[PDB]
């Protein structure tokens, strides 16, 4: 009898979204369900709703989209698993949640060039003596020396001509005034690593970085770790080492 | 009408919009392709900051205009 | 769907009580605003209340609301501009399930006994990790001169 | 087991793999099934480049999960 028993859980593994046998309470939304109304997640065996997985999903830029689950004692880790996530979203839905993993290593990665093809969702990754990227998605050539796409023109001439377009462009002159006052000022600084412009807005003295989950040290205006991320003391600021902290107006950045 | 985001290191957006759109709502727009959400948006156009409540069109804000996007990350 | 959770939230709330969180200003005008009085059982704490207004957002609860301090109070955790740093309800650490009543308790537990390994003052925090005895003095002082009056 | 590589160009293959497969056996499937070479092949999962020498189990990939193929231009 019990070859059986333990034979029925070979048969959950065939569809994506294992539901639940017995009645139970989402503990997100409470909702009574019944069974075949509710979803169980296999990393951790809770049990929640249609709804409240789906805004789990949606409302989460981590890559991995944990459980949402807590009680008086403990704080689950399980995991949602993209048989289930890929179940529970629209086609539309799905593709922006493999989109939002694809950026974030994009720009934790020191070697990856962007298509300048605006709206365009390809990149790739470069050494140090390439050229060219012919990108898969549009089939334009975007130079890599220069950092822009400019065709039938060689470097020289494109080089000439963005002066020429730049140098009537008020507007762009003006915003690039704004950017390079608020870095002097000290009012907003670029990611150390995806270069993008962050400003901090209340709270301590860290941030995250919402791009490439980069923990950046505001007081100190550089990375809070090493390489190896949080808890790496090999590089960044290296505060409560030893008791130090990193600057003698810092009080908290993790 | 056309406009241009800047946006992550690199990554350049077009945005359908109108002179009458807010700059909420072209935060809005952003977010749906790039899921940034709109608090942690600040938008700025030839060194002016794009603040809530008012139009692309009282910034003078014409077609194929480039916007640049810094984010506003929360402490904690 | 926050204004269907926090409308539950709110129910089982004054269905049960607290004993540590009195003066329940929910306003059914906003229902992303709570306003509600910490009353604190263990010392430095235990002479007085604290006027504190939750502000919950629209993907609640799939992110994480947040608490201000309307009355100042000389702690570690809590800086001179209201501000509170919870693990609890921090952006990296929220989960969906976590109910407003635990939050409450969680900063509740935080100022009956402040953990100085994630401060908002790092002096305080030094102060309290090493002279406990004059920072537990200078709190009381605090509580007794700006601090609230708890209710009976 | 059947995993799914999404290729930036839109195209989705599917691969019969097991946990034990190391990364460069998943690399070589993709040469073998798109003639792209391994040294210009990065693997990403859930926002974390796969390293080779590590297995798919090491990185928690589990049946019909999505990798993303991304190319490495030699100079
Ligand atoms: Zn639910
Ligand atoms: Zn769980
Ligand atoms: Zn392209
Ligand atoms: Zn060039
Ligand atoms: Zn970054
Ligand atoms: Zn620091
Ligand atoms: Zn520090």
């Amino acid at each position: 009898q019990q070859e059986g028993n333990y034979l029925q859980h070979v048969q959950l593994d065939q569809r994506s979204l294992v539901l639940n046998t017995e009645p139970a309470e989402c503990p997100v939304c409470y909702s009574v369900l019944a069974p075949g109304e509710a979803v169980v997640l296999r990393e951790c065996l809770h049990t929640f709703c249609r709804e409240c997985l789906q805004g789990t999903i949606r409302n989460s830029q981590e890559a991995e989209v944990s459980c949402p689950f807590i009680d008086n004692t403990y704080s689950c880790s399980g995991k949602l698993l993209e048989r289930e996530i890929k179940a529970l979203l629209t086609p539309e839905d799905y593709q922006r949640f493999l989109d939002l993993g694809i950026s974030i290593a994009e720009n934790r990665s020191a070697f990856s060039y962007h298509c300048k093809t605006p709206d365009c969702k390809g990149w790739c990754f470069f050494e140090d003596d390439v050229n060219e990227f012919t990108c898969p998605v549009c089939f334009h050539v975007n130079c890599l020396l220069c950092k822009a796409i400019h065709e039938q023109m060689n470097c020289k001439e494109y080089q000439e001509d963005l002066a020429l377009r730049a140098q009537n462009d008020v507007a762009a002159r003006q915003t690039t005034e704004m950017l390079k006052v608020m870095l002097q000022q000290g009012e907003a600084m670029r990611c150390p690593q995806c270069q993008i412009v962050v400003q901090k807005k209340d709270g301590a003295d860290w941030i995250r970085c919402t791009v490439c989950h980069t923990e950046i040290c505001w007081v100190t205006k550089g990375p809070r770790w090493g390489p190896g991320g949080p808890g790496d003391t090999s590089g960044g600021c290296r505060c409560r080492v030893n008791g130090i902290p990193c600057h003698p107006s810092c009080q908290n950045c993790h | 009408m056309q406009i241009f985001v800047k946006t992550l290191t690199g990554k350049t957006i077009t945005l359908e919009v109108e002179p009458s759109d807010t700059i909420e709502n072209v935060k809005a727009k952003i977010q749906d392709k790039e899921g940034i959400p709109p608090d942690q948006q600040r938008l700025i156009f030839a060194g002016k900051q794009l603040e809530d409540g008012r139009t692309l069109s009282d910034y003078n804000i014409q077609k194929e205009s480039t916007l640049h996007l810094v984010l506003r990350l929360r402490g904690g | 769907a926050a204004s269907r959770r926090l409308m539950k939230e709110l129910e089982e709330i004054r269905k049960c009580g607290m004993k540590n969180f009195r003066n329940i200003q929910v306003d059914e005008a906003n229902l992303l605003t709570w306003q509600g009085l910490i009353v604190p059982d263990n010392p430095p704490y235990d002479k007085g209340a604290f006027r504190i207004e939750i502000n919950f957002p629209a993907e609640y609860p799939f992110k994480p609301p947040k608490i201000t301090f309307k009355t100042k109070i000389y702690h570690p955790n809590i800086d001179e501009k209201g501000q509170v740093k919870l693990p609890v309800i921090s952006a990296e650490n929220w989960k969906p399930a976590t109910k407003t009543d635990q939050v409450i308790q969680s900063l509740i537990a935080l100022v009956n006994d402040p953990q100085p390994e994630h401060p908002l003052r790092a002096d305080l925090a030094e102060e309290y990790s090493k002279d406990r005895k004059k920072f537990c003095k200078n709190a009381e002082e605090f509580t007794k001169k700006y601090g609230e009056k708890r209710p009976v």
